[PDB]
């Protein structure tokens, strides 16, 4: 099988995220 | 047009029974036009850099997908309108709190500001959130007056489980999409012949995203 976390576009993992 | 409504009685259905859902005419011309507007200021002042990959290992991440990005808090001078269009999605999630499958969304990325620059640029067929890092619904809004998909191509092609046919959305103006972001739902962006713009969010759900942090504040 292929890694799908090598094709998943990037997000930041650090910094906080925002809040709703 | 009002979320609650629009929320309850479309987005939530919708999503539960397809994992996908476009409402169209999503902001309307005048503010379709000045995000825009917006946008192309970003792509005609370099803030631009290549699409990255969550995880990387030794290929070109431009082989993969093809498109260049910025990421947008909503705040910035010059993107108000984008903030606008970011605050319309958030009170759509919002009201849907507790009604998409059993996520409990709390919160999402900055919006990616994202553009295909013609060329036969795309996306190979993905999977947005394979690996559990917090993701549940991919949002997109697609900004391209005059965009003729059976010339300048860019649609995006989602593969749904379980589904007799493959969902086709042509990247137009003023569109809005929701699909969930897991496995469910494979998708590529074909190769695009004029230059394409959207701008997607990622929701989370706080039980997936709180493990997915753990994981990488532990290494």
């Amino acid at each position: 099988e292929l890694d799908l976390e090598t094709l998943a576009p990037y997000i930041p993992m650090d910094g906080e995220d925002f809040q709703l | 047009l009002p979320a609650l409504k629009l929320a309850l009685e479309y987005i939530v259905p919708c999503m539960n029974k397809h994992g996908i859902c476009v409402v169209d005419d999503f902001l309307g011309k005048e503010t379709g036009q000045q995000i825009g507007d917006e946008v192309r200021a970003l792509h005609d002042t370099g803030k631009f850099t290549d699409g990255q990959l969550v995880s990387q290992k030794s290929d070109s991440s431009k082989d993969i997908r093809g498109d260049k990005i910025t990421w947008i808090e909503g705040k910035e001078p010059g993107c108000e309108t984008i903030g606008l269009l970011m605050s319309s999605m958030d009170d759509l999630i919002r009201h849907c709190n507790g009604k998409l499958g059993s996520y409990k969304i709390n919160g999402r990325t900055k919006a990616m500001v994202a553009c295909y620059p013609g060329n036969g640029t795309g996306y190979v067929r993905h999977v947005d959130n394979p690996n559990g890092d917090g993701r549940c619904v991919t949002c997109i809004y697609y900004l391209n007056k005059d965009w003729d998909a059976k010339v300048s191509g860019g649609i995006l092609r989602i593969f749904p489980e379980g589904k007799a046919q493959f969902a086709d959305i042509e990247p137009k103006f003023d569109r809005l999409l929701f699909f969930w972001s897991d496995r469910r739902n494979p998708h590529e962006v074909q190769p695009a012949y004029a230059t394409r713009y959207a701008i997607s969010v990622w929701y989370f759900d706080a039980d997936e995203r709180a493990r997915a942090k753990v994981k990488y504040l532990t290494g």
